[PDB]
């Protein structure tokens, strides 16, 4: 179809072949946001509260 | 007694801070599309 | 005088699943509120295209 | 037969390693004379090879 | 391995320490692990700072105590009742000092 | 014992004290240490915590205090300074496409709406 | 560089001692490198019409 | 001086190359994404050539002359002749041609540009469009050779650190107990030599179906252009898994410093580091998913491509268990080394979403896949060698870098490249294809935000150089004031300042226990471990 500008999704399926893409690149995307919630998470623990920590746990 | 309220303490601001981090290391390109369409 | 022991254990379980609950808290709203918002559209002019006979 | 006769030469020789051998005073004068014109004259073509003036 | 063989193998160690230098490399690791260590170790962590006349050895303990406490109910039940042996050394704490 | 004019205020004091005298004083706190304590007064027992755990030399800090203000006046000074360098290398540029002055973007979204392209989404096309 | 571990001899540059100012030397290393495609950008538009 | 076959001087030369082949493949970048800026052809007048010229001028001075000559060459040639115990490297001699080809590299590179034609072929040089029928001058002559004067220094370069590592040991320093950053070399060299004769036999093919006519990959006479894009390709998956094993060594080593604390699984960290470089072999045509490949060939590689993030995910969660008990020193290598682990595993996710052959073909040659790997290039190799720099730079020549001046140089990489590869994930997402002077008028969106950013991480590497400036005039008065960090690792709680003068480096490599910088014969004795 056309592109649009300042779009950030797929263009509109007009196809099953293309529609199985779009259940596919979700289906991903799903387990791909626990991945990078975990690591966005797991990298502001450490960076904040563990910059005040001045007895390092080296056991 | 101890892990009840001082475990919260230090995480309630830390979730209040930290979505605020995402939202303009990822989310940074839902202001240009919103400030000039054009 | 109390043997307390585990600081840093009560501070892995209790800092790794508040990350799976947070990494569904933008997953599950991803999924439902734009992806099911977007197979909302597609099943609606699909089935408005149905409609001529 | 030269083995032990070159280790006087060689060992305690205060020289380049490739100035030791008593047989190398020829084999590099005419050896920086190819090395003086093989790293001229395929860049000297090159502007030469700027203008489209080939052979 | 477990808290009470925390505590004989560190107030065991602190005997033989015959130097300001092995005080304070095995203060570092008798507070360095994931545990807390119990009040009989730091009565010898005192005692320690007492064999080699060094003061901020002894004030820089109950401040790696205060830190590592997790608890304030957990440490002012903590600190008197170590009451007994800090006032007949005199270590002062870091907040009474106000350096 | 040990003077009241030697210690007093040994945190303003340690550095910019000359180093030969700046060891004189470690020097005689180390022999009023082999004492009973609690009988050292306040200006010398205070001034040795901050001789062995102070701030100075080792343990100082990997930023000053007026410091982590200057990194983020190079930060938001070094965006301002790369878009302005922007502007220039643009009015030095050649001139744009003709398809893009919002009248050929505004006649080519008849031309889908009589075609159906985005049925659901958008097809603005439109972005002077 | 074979001896005299010192603190300025283990690199290739002349830094202090210099009779030009270094900035010349280290600057013109720098902006030499980056002027490199632009007389790539130079040669082949004006070899192919471009100015 | 020039000839020298000390491995310590060869190694100042290799990152004396380094920026300034790092000043002309990121130059070539500025043009190229100047190009991009609006529709229509801006500053290049007309020409859709010097656009594929520039784009294959500047992918290979980036990969072949800069991640490749740092990482293996500007710090393996100076650090593992240094780490292990050895004195300099095992074969010295050939150790001095290793560099000084790579100017030859450069010559046999900045002239096929400069020569009539412009090799306008892409970094991947395909047979068809590189072939004399279609590329006439000696334009791509000159750009298949530079690509080999590399391949074959950056192969006796990994000849050079087998028999280092297996023989030029000390006395304790079992096979068991090495540093990680040796483990990352001695594991890529493992691959340097398993990889580069795939390739050097899949570009002198092409080299005689060009002035030879033997038509290896010319289709009159039946030569396959495909069997090019699994040749090449075979070499092209274990080299962009050796830009970043070395990427692997590094982080290991500051993420444990600036945190003080041994890092976790040390074991664990050095058997899921060949498992990369081991199965990185056994998937190379997962680039090429669309060419008409099997549909059970895809489907093995849809589930073989995916198992190169089980090692890789042991490789990020040890890093972020050998940082959660210790402190955290927050200076510039730890900065990058802590970016390195948020920016790095967001291009392996769009790693695993690229993986599946059921969604590459909505997705190869377009933005989203230059999108993917420039967070694993100017994120994951370079923001390991900013943070190899700044972690080496003061022990190894002596002089701070005034660090109140190189955090702000992180900050303007990280937000100032983030804005530059995230919004290439949406022009690839509606399908703008790559190498192209324009596009149509719905990629000007993006295409303009992220040309924005361009001139912010190139005004970063404009104040980078004048770091180096700092640091060579009056970095000797950078620790004497209160301008760098000292000391990298601060002392403990109950450490008393006095004693901390005695027992200074607290190091876990020799690294640091050398002089500042180390002498020209570091090991004039056999040092002993444990
Ligand atoms: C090592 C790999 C590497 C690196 C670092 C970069 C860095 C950059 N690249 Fe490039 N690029 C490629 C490899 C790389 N690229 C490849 C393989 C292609 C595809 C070509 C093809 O297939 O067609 C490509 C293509 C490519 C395209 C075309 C897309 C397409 O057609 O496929 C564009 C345009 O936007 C682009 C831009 C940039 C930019 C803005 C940077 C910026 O990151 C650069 C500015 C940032 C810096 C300031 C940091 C780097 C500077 C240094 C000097 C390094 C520092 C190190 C030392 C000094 C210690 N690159
Ligand atoms: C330089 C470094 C580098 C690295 C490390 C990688 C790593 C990976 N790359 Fe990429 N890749 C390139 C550089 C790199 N790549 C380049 C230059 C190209 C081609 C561009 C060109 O042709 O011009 C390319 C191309 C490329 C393609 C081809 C697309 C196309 O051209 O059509 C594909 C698709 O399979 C792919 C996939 C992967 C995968 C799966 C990984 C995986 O190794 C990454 C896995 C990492 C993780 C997933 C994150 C960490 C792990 C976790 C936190 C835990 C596990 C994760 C989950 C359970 C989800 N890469
Ligand atoms: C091809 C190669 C090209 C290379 C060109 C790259 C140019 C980059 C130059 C960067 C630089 O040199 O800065 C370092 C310099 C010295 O700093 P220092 O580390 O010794 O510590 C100082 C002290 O700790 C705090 O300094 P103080 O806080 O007292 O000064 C305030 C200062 C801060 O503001 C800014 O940084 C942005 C303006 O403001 C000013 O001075 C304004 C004066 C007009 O700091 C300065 O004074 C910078 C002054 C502005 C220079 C022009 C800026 C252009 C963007
Ligand atoms: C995050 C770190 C900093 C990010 C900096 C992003 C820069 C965005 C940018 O430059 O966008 C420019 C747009 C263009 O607007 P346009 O719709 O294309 O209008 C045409 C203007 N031309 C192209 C003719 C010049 O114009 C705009 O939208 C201007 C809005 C400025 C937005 C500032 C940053 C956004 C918030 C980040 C937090
Ligand atoms: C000082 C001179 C100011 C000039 C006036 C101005 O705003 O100019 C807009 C410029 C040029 O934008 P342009 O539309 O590409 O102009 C060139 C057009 N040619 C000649 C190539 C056909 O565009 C720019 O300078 C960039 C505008 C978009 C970015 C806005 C600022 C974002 C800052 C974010 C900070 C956080
Ligand atoms: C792992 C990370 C890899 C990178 C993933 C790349 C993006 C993946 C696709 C998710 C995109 C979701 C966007 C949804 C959306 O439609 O919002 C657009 C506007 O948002 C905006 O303009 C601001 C965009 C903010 C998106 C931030 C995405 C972060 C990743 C997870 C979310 C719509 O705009 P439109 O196209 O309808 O406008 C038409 C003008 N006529
Ligand atoms: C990073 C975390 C995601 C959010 C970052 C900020 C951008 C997302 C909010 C702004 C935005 O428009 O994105 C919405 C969805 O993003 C998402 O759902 C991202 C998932 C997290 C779509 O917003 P919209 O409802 O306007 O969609 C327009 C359809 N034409
Ligand atoms: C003052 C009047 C003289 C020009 C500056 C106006 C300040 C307001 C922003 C408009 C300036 C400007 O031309 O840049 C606009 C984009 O805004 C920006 O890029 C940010 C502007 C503020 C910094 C262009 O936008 P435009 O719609 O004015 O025209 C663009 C071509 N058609
Ligand atoms: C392919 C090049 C050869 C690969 C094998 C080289 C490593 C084994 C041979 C060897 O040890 O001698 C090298 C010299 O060869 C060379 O340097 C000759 C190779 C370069 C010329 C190739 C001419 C081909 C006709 C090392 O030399 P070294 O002096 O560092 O070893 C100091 C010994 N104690
Ligand atoms: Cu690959």
């Amino acid at each position: 179809d056309v592109p649009t500008p300042y779009a950030c999704y797929f263009q509109d399926s007009a196809t099953p072949n293309q529609e199985g893409i779009l259940e596919l690149h979700d289906n991903i995307m799903f387990y791909l946001l626990v991945i990078l919630g975990l690591v966005s998470w797991m990298l502001y623990t450490i960076v904040m509260t563990y910059s005040k920590n001045p007895i390092a746990y080296k056991y | 007694e101890s892990w009840v309220i001082t475990e919260g303490r230090r995480l309630i601001p830390e979730i209040f801070q930290w979505s605020a981090v995402l939202s303009v290391c990822l989310g940074w390109p839902g202001a240009v599309y919103f400030f000039s369409k054009a | 005088i109390a043997p307390i022991t585990g600081t840093i254990k009560r501070r892995v379980i209790m800092d790794i699943v508040l990350g799976f609950s947070l990494g569904g808290v933008m997953a599950s709203y991803w999924w439902w509120g734009f992806h099911m918002d977007k197979i909302n559209k597609r099943e609606k002019f699909y089935a408005e295209l149905a409609e001529r006979k | 037969n030269k083995v032990i006769q070159l280790q006087k030469i060689f060992q305690s020789s205060t020289k380049p390693l490739w100035w030791r051998h008593p047989r190398s005073a020829l084999y590099l004068y005419p050896f920086y004379a190819i090395f003086a014109v093989a790293v001229v004259t395929p860049l000297l073509y090159i502007p030469n090879a700027i203008r489209g003036i080939k052979a | 391995e477990t808290f009470e063989e925390f505590t004989a193998r560190y107030e065991k160690e602190f005997d033989e320490a015959y130097d300001l230098f092995e005080v304070q490399r095995v203060l570092n690791n008798c507070f360095s692990y994931d545990l807390v260590p119990a009040p009989a170790v730091i009565e010898k962590a005192l005692r320690a700072a007492r064999r080699v006349n060094d003061l901020p050895t002894a004030i820089r303990v109950f401040e790696a105590l205060k830190y590592k406490v997790e608890n304030e109910d957990q440490y002012k039940a903590y600190l008197d009742e170590l009451k007994d042996v800090r006032q007949e050394l005199g270590v002062p704490l870091k907040e009474e000092l106000f350096p | 014992a040990l003077s009241n004019a030697a210690v007093m205020d040994l945190q303003s004091r340690w550095e910019n004290m000359p180093s030969t005298e700046q060891q004189d004083i470690v020097s005689k706190l180390s022999e009023r240490q082999k004492l009973p304590w609690a009988q050292l007064t306040e200006p010398e027992k205070q001034a040795v915590w901050y001789i062995s755990y102070g701030e100075w030399g080792p343990r100082r800090p990997v930023l000053n205090k007026g410091d982590s203000s200057f990194i983020a006046k190079g930060v938001a000074a070094g965006l301002l300074f790369s878009v302005g360098l922007f502007a220039v290398v643009r009015m030095a540029g050649g001139q744009d496409a003709k398809t893009m002055n919002k009248e050929w973007q505004l006649k080519s979204d008849e031309y889908l709406k009589s075609k159906n392209a985005n049925p659901w989404g958008g097809y603005s096309q439109v972005q002077s | 560089v074979h001896f005299k571990d010192g603190v300025y001899e283990n690199i290739p540059f002349k830094v202090k001692g210099r009779k030009t100012p270094y900035a010349l030397s280290h600057f013109g290393f720098f902006a030499i490198g980056f002027a490199v495609p632009f007389v790539a950008c130079y040669v082949q538009l004006k070899k192919s019409g471009a100015f | 001086w020039l000839y020298s076959t000390n491995a310590k001087d060869i190694a100042v030369l290799y990152f004396m190359l380094a920026i300034f082949s790092g000043m002309a493949g990121t130059a070539m970048s500025l043009i190229i994404r100047l190009e991009l800026a609006a529709p229509g052809s801006q500053y290049l007048h007309g020409n859709s050539q010097l656009f594929n010229v520039l784009v294959v001028g500047h992918a290979v001075l980036m990969i072949f002359f800069l991640v490749m000559p740092a990482l293996i060459g500007g710090f393996g040639n100076y650090l593992l002749p240094l780490m292990i115990g050895a004195t300099d490297t095992a074969f010295p001699r050939i150790n001095n041609i290793a560099f000084w080809v790579l100017p030859m590299g450069l010559v046999c590179l900045v002239t096929s540009t400069l020569v009539e034609s412009g090799a306008g072929t892409g970094w991947t040089v395909y047979p068809p469009l590189s072939s004399i029928q279609a590329h006439s001058g000696p334009s791509v002559d000159l750009a298949i050779f530079a690509l080999h004067l590399t391949s074959i220094s950056s192969l006796l370069g990994a000849i050079n650190f087998i028999v280092t590592t297996l023989n030029m040991r000390t006395n304790g320093m079992t096979m068991h107990k090495l540093p990680l950053f040796v483990w990352s070399i001695f594991i890529t060299a493992f691959l340097l030599l398993l990889s580069l004769p795939v390739l050097s036999a899949g570009i002198t093919m092409l080299l005689l179906d060009r002035n030879f006519n033997t038509s290896f990959f010319e289709v009159s006479g039946g030569g396959d252009p495909i069997l090019y894009e699994h040749l090449f390709w075979f070499f092209g998956h274990p080299e962009v898994y050796i830009l970043i094993i070395p990427g692997f060594g590094i982080i290991s080593h500051v993420v444990s410093t600036y945190s003080k604390k041994p890092v976790f699984g040390e074991i664990s960290m050095v058997y899921a580091m060949a498992s990369i470089g081991l199965l990185g072999f056994l998937v190379w045509s997962h680039h090429m998913y669309i060419v008409g490949l099997d549909a059970d060939t895809r489907a093995y590689f849809t589930s073989a491509t995916m198992i190169i993030a089980i090692p890789t995910g042991i490789k990020i969660f040890s890093w972020l268990a050998t940082i959660h008990g210790g402190s955290i020193r927050l200076a510039t290598p730890m900065l990058y080394a802590i970016a390195f682990l948020f920016l790095f595993t967001m291009g392996g996710l769009t790693g695993v979403a690229l993986a599946n052959a059921s969604l590459d073909v909505a997705f190869h040659d377009t933005y989203y896949v230059v999108g993917h790997f420039h967070y694993v290039l100017s994120m994951g190799a370079i923001f390991s060698l900013f943070a190899g720099y700044y972690y080496w730079s003061p022990q190894i020549l002596g002089l701070n870098y005034n660090e109140k001046l190189a955090q702000i140089q992180f900050w303007l990489i990280f937000i100032g490249a983030n804005v530059i590869f995230f919004p290439m994930h949406f022009l690839g997402i509606n399908g703008m294809p790559r190498r192209i002077p324009d596009y149509p008028d719905a990629f000007a969106g993006w295409n303009y935000v992220a040309s924005i950013g361009s001139f912010i991480a190139t005004l970063s590497l404009f104040l980078f150089i004048y770091i180096l400036y700092d640091q060579l005039v009056n970095g000797l008065n950078n620790k004497v004031n209160n301008k760098s960090v000292i000391y990298n690792k601060a002392p403990d709680f109950v450490e008393s300042n006095t004693i901390f003068n005695l027992n200074t480096v607290k190091s876990s490599s020799i690294e640091f226990l050398l002089t500042s910088p180390p002498a020209v014969h570091s090991f004039n004795t056999p040092a002993v471990q444990s």
